[PDB]
Order: structure tokens, then C-alpha cells, then sequence
């Protein structure tokens, strides 16, 4: 499917193409709410006279935004709860068209089995609750957050580089009776900055801050009480992949010393979609950042990556706005957003 | 006298044993110190380049120089004030950096070589023999051992490789480098780079100025470097008589992930480096160094850039301290390269009784 | 109300997550409580045959027994105060001791029925149908499920089976008397007991009332008796929702032990104990008791002897505390019999929602 039937009715996919290759836009969050307002724009000017026809542009639409972007996994993710939100609806409709029994929720038998309305609404609904859900993510983990961390505790982190973290820690660091100390993991392609603002702002609180570099992470391990993951995108069978540099070693030591491993996120970073192969997901950075000079530097080629992937299997906890959850079972909350049909598009 | 007291920085609430202040640009010593000891000091404070090896043969170079210049008083006896000169020089060296392993053991020669020769022998027939001596200690237990290294090395690395590296250790960079010339194998190498020193660049260059194939990576990237790759090398300090790796800063983590993806890790280290002194953390005796190293960012080492940061004394409780001395384990290292031919590191004072 | 604060012994540096001290001696008392109530409270805070199980069978009793008692007031509804009545209750018995997530359940339960049934129909046929209606809950969330597990029990220990038991939870006090009087099989019934509780002893001498072979075991010598054993259950409390059991005592330890040699652990447990709340580590949430259990020397429970023990603040800094509840790991029990039959320790909450 090509951009010949959407070119005065939506213009607004060339830019969304543009602020994607480029990177224009940044923060995955971002990335979400202009989808949102992509999918809004489409629904309002456009016409559909048919429900399934409908269904298919809308995927086929789907299809051509993965394709222009495979990183940004928010837009593909929100673009699938929308279409499960969709579908309930045109199930429900069915039914008093014509005009049934489960165990559960859903049943897996009914696949096996044979088997106008004022919808559109529901659907624009559907997308301000999404953006309501985007809004806030913070307040929904800090009732269960704020009861795992104790006095004379000791904190490590990787990955300083997502916002909600930060706002987690600092949520726990307002309470008067509760103390730690803070081990910081700098990250140097790609995390430096980032981390050096995030002990700023440590310090800035009023709490024991400790810079440690990328080497120095072995010698305070027997000291290290608990980690946590500054994760981008979660998928289906647990793994995760983490917002650029210096994550994986981390949680192989901590996994080594048996040291509990956290992660904070949100649903909808979450996606239905099974990350199979390390290499096509993840991307890599920049070889001019790290060494200077040109001629000599075609003999000596430096490999440097933004995004890390962790597997399930050192992770253990998955916290987000619903309640506290596990890579064993995140998939169940997966399917509760997103559709059996709505994965393969 | 010297100087004391002020020190820059944040003292932080953990990690405080050991010095970490001093002497960076002088005013006001006493009047009899030979300026080689100075300079020696001078550099070592403001090294990038040593990594345990060459120090220790350095400060022997200086010792030779030294005794070379050194005429006996018409008075007092050939050992009565060279003693206490001594002794001053060993405080100026801790003042500016502390001590290793070998230089200890260097000392305690000295000190044997001292008690040798008992004062009654004239002055150009003593030190002429005394001189030479130690050359051919020098020639003996360090560069033979080295070659012995070197060669057994040769015998045990096989066909096709792929290795990754890490630090400014000189046998290592001497043993990549036979492995480019004369064995003419097929040796890829691929560098690990650290923040407190540049080594990895170093070794890079080198590498460079031989013409090999090179990969450069970092402490954080790891997990991607893998995806073939086989062996992997470290560079050794000390070995203490527990057996543990008493080595410089990023090490460790290189040597769990290689436990983690397979195949094991081989370190080398000479027969001379091994210590009676018992300790089993990094905690117990640390080079610890001021927080100037991790200032510059990114990129090159002079660049001074006004970005974010660039205060420690006005900043109200913010710790930024760095360890340069690590303590591995046991257990993950399988090889070492003695000068024994091969052996485990479960062996630890094997050669201390020995001697 | 009654009294609150002023209690001996200290806050303690390490551990104070949960208050520890309450009323156990009756001095100025509200002449509206029921007296039941009381006595369920007297023997709580000196108890040694309940744990989980019965006694949330005995609150729901008593509370049944309450509303047998109770009737609709000339001037207030029959919801009016009631609920007040409960939460003043439930205020007491945390005073008195910390509850379990049954209690929790079984509250819920009761509120939503008060919500159900509209304050407009008969008093006499309310309170009527109302106490049938819990009796019918008592006979399926309980006796019914406790049935179930025998069953799934049965199906799979094998014949002449070796079972190692800790605690005193009344199902498996059930099953081990199923297996001895109704079944007829060959068992062999270690159980183990702690200093502070005598729960294993009890079982012990409920096992020998029937005419079991038992032996006793202790927490300082465990590793002589498996060095053998083929199957292990532990005394389940709670289970929450990431997969670790809050459970009491060394059970963890034990857990520990049965992974490192052969076999994997087994649980019994109820389909109401499941908990939405999740915790990790023992810390968390402890459950707290007076360190005046752990003075006198052992033997019996009330003994009042003279010796040397006896001193919590006249002597120099002397802190005895100890925790009655622990978690046990999440990987290493994998059994999981409950009112939904089927289903693993990994599958945390899969029956919440089926509920």
C-alpha cells in the first residue's frame, strides 16, 4: 500500500517519516503522543463507509510507519491498543447485528470453532484515555515502589537515562525516615552527560551521591543491595530493551552475586511483538564521537552501539502503573492491551 | 622540610584507609636531594604510560644513576647518612605515589646488597662491582624472564584467533606485537580502553605503528562485540599468598564475562611480583588518586570544555571518588604464564619459599 | 479504648520496619466488646497449636457467634454501625498481633455481603439465611478445599513414601493422618522445631496419637538426617504475587538444602491465601514478637527458672531479637496444590483473577 490515497486528506505522515529519520524528535514518549495526534488526525477528516475495510487501511497504515521506523516500538504499540479497542467494539456490534459462553476472558477453542453504529466515538475516547495513561505512569508504581528500598541499603544504577527512574528515586528520597546510599554507573558513548545531569540532581536533593566509572563497578559489589533498569521498550517473554550503554554487564554481576534486579517502565513501552534476533532491533551509535582523526582511523574500526538488550532471565521484577508484575506473567498484561489478531500486521 | 596538610575535594564517607592527597608544584625542600628522585616522582604522579612493569626497572635505572654519582664522604663511613637518604627518598616517592609490590621487593635487595658489603672497602672498587652486579640481576630475572614468557606464549597460541585485550602492560603489548612480526598468523585484536588512564588508546596506537588488524571498544560495550571470538588476555600486577589477582582497574568484569560466555581468561606474570602480604579486597590497601582524572569529557585528554560540570569543593555532599587497584578472583582465571613454564593460580607462594 | 504505649526493650538499629511491643493483661475495658473476642486475643498472644489455617476458622466462628448475638436496633439500621463495630475489631486485633491475607479475604467477604443484602427486608429471616450463607463459605473456601488438596495429594505421592514436615499447618497434619489411618500406607514423618515455638513437637505428638513413625530434628543438625530423603512439604502461610511464600521460620534454609541435593520442594496451599500484594525479601515485612520467649533455658514452656539469663537493658547494649515470619525463594518450590487443582509457584496470580 503507497501514500496515493492519503496526500490532501493527511499530509501529516511525510513529517512524522522526516522527525523519525533524522531524529527530530526525541524521547519515546514524544514519539507516542505524536502518533496519537497522527491516528486523531486520520480519524476526524477521513471517511470509511465500511468497518473491516477500515480495519485493513488501518493496519496496512500500521505496516508503513513500522517499516519507515523499527526502533520507535511507543507508536507501533499504541497504534496496536487502539486497534484492540476498536475490535471489542466491532465484536459487540456484531452481536446485536445477528440479533455465546466462555470460561474466562478469552478462550483459545474459539479460534477453532466457526464462528451502522456510533463506534467512531468510542474510538476517539479510546484515544484520550490512551494519552491519559501516557500523562501519568509515575503515580500508579510509588504505592509500591516506596516499601522496597530500606535504612542503610546501598542502590546501584545503570541507566540514568529514562525520566521515570529519576522521578521513582526521588519519590523514595523525599521520605524523612528511609536512607541510602546511591552507586552511579556513568556509561561513556552514550550515557555520560546524561548521567553526570542525573548526580546533579542527586546531589541538588540532598542525598549520598557516588559517581563510579564503567571499571570500578567489581570492587563495591560486595556492598550492593539492589539494581534497577532504566529500560526503554518491554517485550513478551520477558526481555527488555534498555535506553543506550552500560546495562548488560551490570546485570550479568548482579545475577552473578545474586543481587535482586528491578525494572520501571510502563505498558505502554510494552510491546506484543517477540524480539527474536539481538541485531535487527537494536541500533547502533556513532564511530566520531569516541576517537578524533580520519586516515589513520580507516585501519582502526570502532564499534559502538546505542540501545542494550537484557535478557529475562536476570530481571525479575516489572513494576509499572497497574501494580507489581514478573517477565514470567507480563505477557498475560500484553494481551489484555493488545489483541491475538492485532500482532502480526 | 616539605609539605603538609591541604588537601582538595571531598574526603567521602566510605573508602578511606589509604592516601589519596602533597608535592605537585614544589616550594621549600631541604637542600641535599639528588633531582633525579624529583623528577622520577614528578613523572610518575603525571604518568599515563606505566602499568607495573617498567616502573619497577625505572627506579632500578635511578638507583644505578644514583650510586654512579654517589661519592663517600672524607668523615663518616660509606653507609651512616645514605641510610636516612634513603629512607627520605622512599617517603617522597609515598608522598606523590605509593609504593608497589616490586619496588618493595627492589628495596629489600638494596637493603640485602647493604648488609653484604660491610663498610671497609675503598670507593671505585666497591661500586664498580656493585653496579654491575645488580645489571646482571636486571638481565637475569626480568628481560630473560620476559623472553621465557614470550616464547612459551609462541608455543601455546594456535591457529586462527581472535583476542581480546586490555591495559598498558608492556609484555603484552611485546607478545601482540612478536605475534604480528615474526609468527605471521592470522591475529585479530581488539582493545578495551579505560577512564582513569588512557592504556587502550595507547596499546591501539601501537598496535597501529606495526600495521594489525584492530577492533576498539570499551568497558560498556560488550554485549554486542561477541556476535568467533576465542581467547582473552589480562596484565597482572601482583599475585598475594591468598592467590587472588591483585590487578589494575578494569579486569574483572572483562574476566566474568568471558567465565559468562564460555571460553576462559589467561593472565601473565613474573616471578618476582608475588607478595607475603594477605589481603582478599579492594578495600584493605587501595590506589586511590584525586578526582582531576575524571574531569575532561570525553573524547581526548586536552580539550577542557565548559559543559556541565567542573566543581567539587562548593558542592554540598556530592562524592566523586575512583579506584585504580582492583582485586579479581580466583577461581575465573585458568593460565598463567610464570616463569615456570605454566601453572594455576591456586599455587600463590610456591615461589616466595622458593625465593 | 484501653492502653496504649510505654513498653520495655529498645527500637533497635537493625530492623524496625513493623511496631513491636498492646493489651494481654484485661484493666479498663468498653462494656460493649464481645468476650469472645477477648479470649481469642488472650490466647493469640501465647499460642502454640494454631498457624494460618485454624485461625481464620476460629475468626470466622467467633464472628458468626457475634451475629447469632446481634439484633436490629428500634432507632439504628441494621448497617449502621456494624461496619464501625468491625474496624474497631480489626484495630484490636493488630494491636494484639499482625494478620495474615485469609483474615483480610474473609473481611472483604463480609463487607460485600453487608452491602448485599438491603437494610428493608425481616430481621429474623435475615440473620437466617445470612449465617447459613457463611457456614455454606466456611464448607467450600475451607473444608471442601482442604479436600481437594488430599485428593491431589494422593494422586501423587507415591507408595512407602519418606516426608520431611516443618511448622504446625493443620492440612498437612490432615493428609500425614490420611496417609496413616484411611489409605494405609508405609510413612516415615521427620519434623522439624525451632527454640521459641514448639509447633514441630506438637505435630509430633499429634503423628504419635494416631501411630506414626516420626523423627525429631533440630535446626543445628539437619544436614546428618538427608545424608535418604525423597520428598519434602513445607508449612505454607502466604503466597504472593511474584512467586516467593511468607512463610514461618527456617523453611527457606531447608528449601535451600533440598535444591542443592536432588529433589525440588513442595507447598500445599489454599486458593483464598493468594495475596495481589508483592515483596521480595524478609526485610520488607516482618512479623515481630517479645524476646522474653528465648530467657529461660528450654525443656517445657512455663518453667521460671534462676541461672544467668534475664537482662535486656540493665546490662551494657544488649539487643535479642529475633523474626517469626521469613521468605522462602521463588525457583525452588514448584508445587502447588490448590482449589484450582493444577499450577506452579511461577504462576503467581493466574487464579486471582478466576478468582
Amino acid at each position: 500500500h503507497p501514500n496515493a490515497a492519503t496526500s490532501d486528506v493527511n499530509v501529516t505522515i511525510d513529517t512524522f517519516v522526516a522527525k523519525l529519520k533524522r531524529r527530530q524528535v526525541q524521547g519515546s514518549y514524544a514519539i507516542a503522543l505524536e502518533t496519537l495526534q497522527l491516528l486523531m488526525r486520520f480519524i476526524s477528516a477521513a471517511r470509511w463507509n465500511h468497518v473491516n475495510d477500515l480495519i485493513e487501511q488501518i493496519r496496512d497504515l500500521g505496516n508503513s510507519l513500522e517499516k519507515a521506523h523499527p526502533t520507535a516500538f511507543s507508536c507501533g504499540n499504541v497504534i496496536r491498543r487502539i486497534l484492540a479497542v476498536l475490535r471489542d467494539e466491532v465484536e459487540e456490534d456484531t452481536m446485536s447485528t445477528t440479533v455465546v459462553a466462555e470460561p474466562l476472558i478469552s478462550s483459545m477453542f474459539n479460534l477453532l470453532q466457526k464462528p451502522k453504529t456510533d463506534y467512531r466515538q468510542v474510538a476517539i475516547q479510546g484515544i484520550k484515555d490512551l494519552i491519559d495513561e501516557i500523562k501519568n505512569i509515575d503515580e500508579g508504581i510509588q504505592q509500591i515502589a516506596i516499601d522496597l528500598i530500606h535504612d542503610h541499603e546501598i542502590l546501584l544504577t545503570p541507566t540514568p537515562d529514562s525520566k521515570t527512574v529519576l522521578k521513582f528515586l526521588i519519590t523514595a528520597r523525599e521520605r524523612s525516615n528511609r536512607t541510602f546510599t546511591v552507586l552511579v554507573t556513568e556509561g561513556f558513548p552514550n550515557n555520560t552527560k546524561n548521567a553526570h545531569e542525573f548526580a546533579k540532581k542527586l546531589a541538588q536533593h540532598n542525598i549520598e551521591t557516588l559517581v563510579v566509572p564503567d571499571s570500578a563497578v567489581f570492587a563495591l559489589m560486595s556492598r550492593v543491595g539492589k539494581v534497577i533498569i532504566g529500560t526503554k521498550a518491554v517485550f513478551v517473554n520477558g526481555g527488555t530493551i534498555s535506553s543506550n550503554s552500560g546495562v548488560s554487564s551490570v546485570c550479568e554481576c548482579a545475577r552473578e552475586f545474586r543481587t535482586p534486579v528491578f525494572a520501571v517502565a510502563g505498558l505502554y513501552k510494552l510491546s506484543p511483538l517477540y524480539p527474536f534476533d539481538v541485531e535487527k532491533f537494536v541500533e547502533f551509535g556513532g564511530s566520531q564521537r569516541i576517537l578524533p582523526r580520519m586516515d589513520p582511523r580507516k585501519r582502526l574500526d570502532t564499534v559502538n552501539q546505542i540501545t542494550d538488550y537484557v535478557p529475562p532471565e536476570n530481571i525479575d521484577i516489572y513494576i509499572t502503573n497497574v501494580g507489581g508484575f514478573n517477565p514470567s506473567f507480563i505477557y498475560r498484561i500484553a494481551w489484555d492491551n493488545y489483541k491475538q489478531i492485532d500482532v502480526h500486521l | 622540610p616539605g609539605i603538609s596538610s591541604v588537601i582538595p575535594t571531598v574526603l567521602e564517607q566510605s573508602f578511606d584507609n589509604s592516601s589519596l592527597i602533597s608535592v605537585k608544584e614544589l616550594l621549600l625542600n631541604k637542600d641535599l636531594i639528588h633531582p633525579s628522585i624529583l623528577l622520577l616522582t614528578s613523572h610518575l604522579a603525571h604518568y599515563k604510560i606505566v602499568g607495573s612493569i617498567p616502573r619497577c626497572i625505572a627506579m632500578l635505572e635511578v638507583f644505578q644513576i644514583v650510586i654512579k654519582d654517589y661519592q663517600t664522604p672524607k668523615g663518616t663511613t660509606l653507609s651512616r647518612n645514605l641510610t636516612s637518604y634513603l629512607s627520605h627518598q622512599i617517603d617522597l616517592l609515598k608522598k606523590a605515589r605509593p609504593l608497589s609490590v616490586t619496588m618493595g621487593n627492589a628495596i629489600r635487595w638494596l637493603k640485602q646488597e647493604i648488609s653484604l658489603i660491610d663498610p671497609s672497602t675503598p670507593d671505585k672498587a666497591a661500586k664498580k662491582d656493585l653496579c654491575e652486579k645488580i645489571g646482571q640481576f636486571a638481565k637475569e630475572k626480568i628481560e630473560l624472564a620476559d623472553q621465557l614468557i614470550i616464547d612459551n606464549a609462541s608455543t601455546q597460541i594456535e591457529e586462527s584467533t581472535t583476542i581480546v585485550t586490555y591495559g598498558s602492560s608492556k609484555v603484552l603489548t611485546e607478545l601482540l606485537l612478536h605475534n604480528a612480526i615474526s609468527l605471521k598468523k592470522n591475529i585479530k585484536v581488539i582493545v578495551v580502553d579505560s577512564r582513569p588512564l588512557f592504556e587502550g588508546r595507547k596499546m591501539a596506537e601501537t598496535l597501529r605503528n606495526a600495521g594489525v588488524n584492530v577492533m576498539y571498544a570499551l568497558i560498556t560495550s560488550l554485549d554486542t562485540i561477541f556476535n568467533d571470538v576465542d581467547y582473552v588476555f589480562l596484565g597482572a600486577h601482583s599475585i598475594l599468598s591468598n592467590g587472588f589477582l591483585y590487578s589494575r582497574a578494569g579486569t574483572a568484569m572483562l574476566a566474568m564475562s568471558a567465565k559468562r560466555r564460555n571460553i576462559p581468561v589467561l593472565v601473565c606474570c613474573e616471578s618476582l611480583k608475588f607478595s607475603q602480604r594477605v589481603q582478599l579486597d579492594s578495600v584493605t590497601f587501595n590506589e586511590l588518586a584525586d578526582p582531576n582524572d575524571l574531569v575532561n569529557i570525553d573524547y581526548e585528554n586536552p580539550v577542557e570544555r565548559r559543559g556541565n560540570k567542573g566543581a567539587l569543593l562548593n558542592q554540598f555532599i556530592k562524592e566523586r571518588k575512583f579506584e585504580k587497584k582492583k582485586l579479581a578472583m580466583e577461581n575465573k582465571p585458568k593460565g598463567n604464564k610464570i616463569g615456570g613454564k605454566k601453572g594455576s593460580e591456586g599455587e600463590s607462594k610456591d615461589a616466595s619459599n622458593e625465593e
